[PDB]
């Protein structure tokens, strides 16, 4: 159910542990650049929301 | 360091270190300007005693 471009699904994570590397068997991540985080490093860092 | 891998975080890293030389150059030519003020003052002080 992802919705269209003038009404985006948002969806809010709460505490857990996430580990940015097994998301990796969901998709062939076509454009998986990121902006002001490294993508190797984010099992290193603790997010606020 | 911890957010950004080397390749772009020199990017954001270069910026910074300029931006404080930048800053600590101020500090010392102020500095010098200040010392030459008291040394005058110093001398003027040395030819009073």
């Amino acid at each position: 159910r992802f919705a269209s471009v003038y009404a985006w699904n948002r969806k809010r994570i709460s505490n857990c542990v996430a580990d940015y590397s097994v998301l990796y068997n969901f998709a062939p991540f076509f454009a998986f650049k990121c902006y002001g985080v490294s993508p190797t490093k984010l099992n290193d860092l603790c997010f606020t929301n | 360091l911890s957010r950004l891998d080397p390749p772009e975080a020199e990017v954001q890293i270069d910026r910074l270190i300029t931006g404080r030389l930048q800053s600590l150059q101020t500090y010392v030519t102020q500095q010098l300007i200040r010392a030459a003020e008291i040394r005058a003052s110093a001398n003027l002080a040395a030819t009073k005693m």
